[PDB]
RNA sequence: GCCCGUCGCUACUACCGAUUGAAUGGCUCAGUGAGGCUUCCGGACUGGCCCAGGGAGGUCGGCAACGACCACCCAGGGCCGGAAAGCUAUCCAAACUCGGUCAUUUAGAGGAAGUAAAAGUCGUAACAAGGUCUCCGUUGGUGAACCAGCGGAGGGAUCAUU
RNA sequence: AGGACUUUUACCGUGAACAAAUCAGAUCGCUCAAAGAAGGCCUAUGCUCGAAUGUACUAGCAUGGAAUAAUAGAAUAGGACG
RNA sequence: UACCUGGUUGAUUCUGCCAGUAGUCAUAUGCUUGUCUCAAAGAUUAAGCCAUGCAUGUCUAAGUUUAAGCAAUUAAACCGCGAAACUGCGAAUGGCUCAUUAAAUCAGUUAUAGUUUAUUUGAUAGUACCUUACUACAUGGAUAACCGUGGUAAUUCUAGAGCUAAUACAUGCUAAAAACCCCGACUUCAGGGGUGUAUUUAUUAGAUUAAAAACCAAUGCCCUUCGGGGCUAACUGGUGAUUCAUAAUAACUUCUCGAAUCGCAUGGCCUUGCGCUGGCGAUGGUUCAUUCAAAUUUCUGCCCUAUCAACUUUCGACGGCUGGGUCUUGGCCAGCCAUGGUGACAACGGGUAACGGAGGGUUAGGGCUCGACCCCGGAGAAGGAGCCUGAGAAACGGCUACUACA
RNA sequence: UAAGGGAAGUCGGCAAAAUAGAUCCGUAACUUCGGGAAAAGGAUUGGCUCUAAGGGUUGGACAACCAACUUAGAACUGGUACGGACAGGGGGAAUCUGACUGUCUAAUUAAAACAUAGCAU
């Protein structure tokens, strides 16, 4: 496998010539995909002695809800979309910017234990009362999210490169557009 | 529509501090009101994408607008030649990224900065259009 | 397979080092640390072939690591070290200071220096930035990390730094009326005062250098060293870096 | 005086030419496809821990069976690892076969030209009004130069007839 | 040093930058020369000049010049001016 | 040093070529060849084939010594020299050739705000984080060298068996104290947990364009001669230009680094304990900068040919988007969408007895021609492809496979 | 139906075998420019589960109720088999001859013979 542009063919149209034999800067690796399963982590030797981490059938991930900065280690439960390829979401493959399926346990443990409000020692309860008045009510579409147990939730990282798995819980209108995808 | 496509577009990293972003170019070059209050979407537009421009600027003619946030750009320019003390009518074709700032019909000079390889062939992008 | 050089060919060998064509085929190459190489100074060539001491590369080479050559003060056993421009080398064996100053030829001459002017070096700040912890650092033309500067050093500064401490007596501004050396060029080894200062934005500014004789100049603030603000902080070579023609060249050689 | 062409002898050059001609190289469709990277299993061989136990001395309590304390050496189960051969599926792809195309050389019976060499045969077409003025385009004919028809030119043998 | 108002190209001047070696070219009695970058001075003690200078067409960068050669401008005024 | 001469004719003036003339750092060949200095030299064609020999190894006080090695050493406790072997480094430099190659290489000029970097140089890391039976006055298991038994005709082939070291491989405790976020029993206000760096994700700060009066929605605070005033402060880097430099919070990891290494000098103190401390170095280590660089990259510039006029696009051709891959950008690749891109200013195709250039020869000016070759760049190692180690190779005096040769 | 060979059999490849449908690719000399051409020569084809496109009617880039075929794409799957039986061109380079389509010796000769258009008298 290479990434030179000498095989392609000009803007013009004309056919280039063969210039030199393949080189070790120019490569070229086998794509890895990533999917749902028992953790393997591959490592790969760089150019510069670096170390790069395959993943191969990953099952948690460190997520992210921004609209407070509480951020979760939970388990991927399915994909359910992904704008490149179709196959992806059949095969349960895991890349970038594909839409999942996580557990929202550890997500519901803290919202109960920091605000004090269902969602489905006097000091202790008003400073859960002052929080939850300052807050408001959580958004009605990440409401149903919850009692189904399962949040929608965008991968951000690139496992075929960093073998990590994170990412950010759909929110907004972000998530009412990928709410109209999956429909 | 912005949102006309298989996945929600774009900007990276501002959350929703909280309002659109956009820079300058520097260079003397002033960013179009397009820009500020657009609602469009471009990681390859000079002001609204990450894109910096860096080395050459240089300019032209728009020939053919027919793509799709691209343009050919027509360089004329005359080559001298020794042992005759003429010049040659001489020109070059450079493909440029157009921001759906602009409004760009054929025929229209515009000026174009160099930036990171973008496409195949596209290196520039466009900064001012003239008519 | 493809890597770095090793060799360096005599004929491609940098002219401001007077290499003798015919004595090889190949020339010193610098290894690393006070560059650039074009331009810089093996310590072979300053020892042999500017002091014969050090006849030929067996003997620098015993010199080299018997210890006897300070660099800015430090050991250096490295025989092909590239002595750079400001650079303090001393030999404690005889007894005397040498500094690298360009002279109007644009080659580097064995300056002398007697006892004091060893004890600090002119360098020109490179780079300002916050360091791994959010702590100012400063970066010099000679690889020289400075971990706690003065506030008011922006770029370009000039700052005196101790020889045996690294620490900063004293820095010039980069403006107009200061006393500067261009260290590059067509002007290599010129010493003038700045006059103009016209801002192009691209990364080419010019800058205006008049010389002790009214005389105008151009360069760009990659070949500008500033040495003074109002006097040289350092001693200037023979000819005070005022370049003459060839014909008054030739005059103070009749006269003389 | 000069001069043209067929024919005949000698030498040389290139051309056409049956031979599905031949050779070399580049690119390329399809088929088979070594080897290797990645990957799925696989796990010989080899480590660690846990579970209660086998052989062999010194004493005490009980009506026998038995149980308790102090110090050595060895059989059987469970779990967690590393890992070679091999193996699954992609990918890179040498190589060969089979066609296609391009480029360059090369053999060929025979045919039709050119050039050169001179004391060869036959005519005398052109140079004078060259003895039918010469030449051009086209067509037909003839051993050969050539001839003839139609139209044109003067580079004509007329710068002119009242 | 921040901003506004500059018709745009060709052309000419100047400036910066623009490997060595080669070429032109300065100096020194390698016995002259081709060469080389040496050498010379003091009896010595060690003292010193040199190893120059020019050359960067065309393309690129900065500024000035405004003749010459091109192109636009207010006409269904959708023109300029506070 | 801006130059001519002979030759068509009986003679003339021309067109026009032939010949003569001179230079070549330009090759061969013939004859001849006393001396000094300097010196090219299997490119042309066969990048055709190669017997043989050599061309890449390397040790300091400062990695590992029980040689049944030497030399002087002590019964012992191990070093002065020092082999073998393990470990580290280099072997990717240099040298050779010009086969391929025509916007390709290359040259001048740009960018990396789109990246990697062994080595050199300067700085640079305090963290109660959590695992072993436990320890830090110091953890564990193997393997050479060596002894002995062989195999095959044969290799710089190696097996079985007994040891034994690490700067080879693998584990592993840490530094006080400050400050910050979270959890918090406790009538209206103790205690515990986390906070180094390295990785990934998410979020916040990283400012600054001319001024004044109103219901506040929210505590308004302080100063209250109980009118009224000030006020939620002071400070805040860089680039022409960034989501920059940097800081902070919530988490994460097949959890990187944070020294179980070596030499010299051996000195100080008091609770005299084989107690506490003390420098110079060697090697090594995270981040940042720097160095040698490498890799892509902008603009402009290449000989002849139309008896090459249309070329690219099924199976990437021009572009957009998402992702993967890469050190990184990129139709580099995978999916979806659109129909574009080049050309008479010569595209595309073909030829080169074409590597590009700095430059060589010869010229008044303008030019013509050569450039395999002492320097810079590129490519190759019988012809293709693939790959390991490694910072660096698609390496060939490395390996694997196929073809030819042997 | 036959191992290995593959016309060596024979006056002679007579007889038999081989090719064969559909889709995609590719297609020469020659030429009366219409052809040759199905040239030559290649690849795919089953089952199952899906996806998409191609319409009509009534109410105002929509909504609801109907419709039966064709094409394309993708996973999975199997002793790599799939026009699974049936059905179903062998091809190429030339020479002689007649231009071609057509016709005749019912019951041994279907041909180069006859005819034909065209030409001429
Ligand atoms: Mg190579
Ligand atoms: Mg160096
Ligand atoms: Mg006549
Ligand atoms: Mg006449
Ligand atoms: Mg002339
Ligand atoms: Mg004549
Ligand atoms: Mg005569
Ligand atoms: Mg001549
Ligand atoms: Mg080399
Ligand atoms: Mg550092
Ligand atoms: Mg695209
Ligand atoms: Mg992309
Ligand atoms: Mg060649
Ligand atoms: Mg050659
Ligand atoms: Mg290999
Ligand atoms: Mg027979
Ligand atoms: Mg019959
Ligand atoms: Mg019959
Ligand atoms: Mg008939």
């Amino acid at each position: 496998i290479s990434r030179d542009s000498r095989h392609k063919r000009s803007h013009t149209g004309a056919k280039r010539a063969y210039y030199r034999k393949k080189r070790a800067f120019e490569a070229g690796r086998q794509p890895a995909n990533t999917r749902i399963g028992a953790k393997r982590i591959h490592t790969v030797r760089t150019r510069g002695g670096n170390h790069k981490y395959r993943a191969l059938r990953l099952d948690s991930g460190n997520f992210a809800w921004a609209s407070e900065g509480c951020t979760r280690k939970t388990r991927v439960i399915v994909v359910a979309y992904h704008p490149s390829n179709n196959e992806l979401v059949r095969t349960n493959t895991l890349t970038k910017s594909a839409v999942v399926q996580i557990d929202a346990a550890p997500f519901r443990q803290w919202y109960e234990a920091h605000y004090g409000q269902p969602l489905g020692s006097k000091s202790v309860e008003k400073k859960q009362a002052e929080r939850f008045a300052a807050a408001g009510k959580v958004d009605p579409a990440l409401e149903k999210q919850f009692e189904a147990g399962r949040l929608y939730a965008v991968i951000s990282s690139r496992p075929g490169q960093s073998g990590r798995c994170d990412g950010y819980i759909l929110e907004g209108e972000e998530l009412a557009f990928y709410q109209r995808k999956l429909h | 529509t912005v949102q006309s496509e298989r996945a929600f577009q774009k900007q990276p990293h501002i959350f929703l501090g909280g309002r659109r972003w956009y820079k300058d170019v520097g260079l003397g070059f002033r960013t179009p009101a397009a820009a500020i209050e657009g609602q469009y979407i471009d990681k390859k537009c000079p002001f609204t994408g990450q894109v910096s421009i860096r080395g050459r600027i240089l300019s032209g003619t728009v020939v053919s607008t027919k793509m799709h946030r691209t343009i050919i750009i027509r360089r004329e320019y005359l080559h001298f030649i020794p042992k005759y003390n003429r010049y040659e009518k001489r020109h070059k074709n450079l493909a440029a990224h157009v921001s759906p700032a602009f409004r760009v019909e054929e025929g229209d000079k515009v000026t174009v900065g160099q930036c990171r390889p973008l496409s195949k062939t596209v290196r520039f992008n466009v900064l001012r259009v003239l008519p | 397979g493809r890597g770095p050089k090793k060799h360096q060919k005599r004929l491609s060998a940098p002219s401001h080092w007077l290499l003798d064509k015919l004595s090889g085929v190949y020339a010193p190459r610098p290894s690393a640390g006070p560059h650039k190489l074009r331009e810089c100074m093996p310590l072979i060539v300053f020892v042999r072939n500017r002091l014969k001491y050090a006849l030929n590369y067996r003997e620098t080479k015993a010199i080299m690591m018997q210890r006897l050559i300070k660099v800015d003060g430090k050991v250096r056993t490295d025989i092909t070290y590239p002595a750079g421009f400001m650079d303090v080398i001393t030999i404690e064996k005889t007894g005397e200071n040498f500094r690298l100053i360009y002279d109007t030829k644009g080659r580097f001459t064995v300056h002398r220096i007697q006892d004091e002017e060893a004890k600090y070096k002119l360098g020109k700040v490179k780079r300002v930035q916050l360091g791994k912890g959010g702590i100012p650092f400063l970066v010099t033309h000679d690889a020289r990390t400075i971990r706690y500067p003065d506030p008011l050093i922006k770029v370009n500064d000039t700052v005196k730094i101790n020889l045996e401490t690294g620490k900063i007596e004293d820095f010039v501004k980069f403006d107009t009326g200061a006393i500067a050396m261009v260290t590059g060029g067509r002007n290599m080894g010129r010493v003038g005062v700045i006059t103009h200062r016209e801002r192009h934005d691209g990364g080419f500014n010019i800058i205006h250098v008049k010389d002790a004789l009214d005389n105008t100049f151009a360069t760009r603030e990659s070949n500008v060293f500033v040495i003074g603000s109002e006097k040289p902080w350092i001693s200037l070579p023979k000819g005070k870096g005022v370049k003459l023609s060839i014909a008054e060249e030739r005059d103070r050689r009749r006269a003389n």
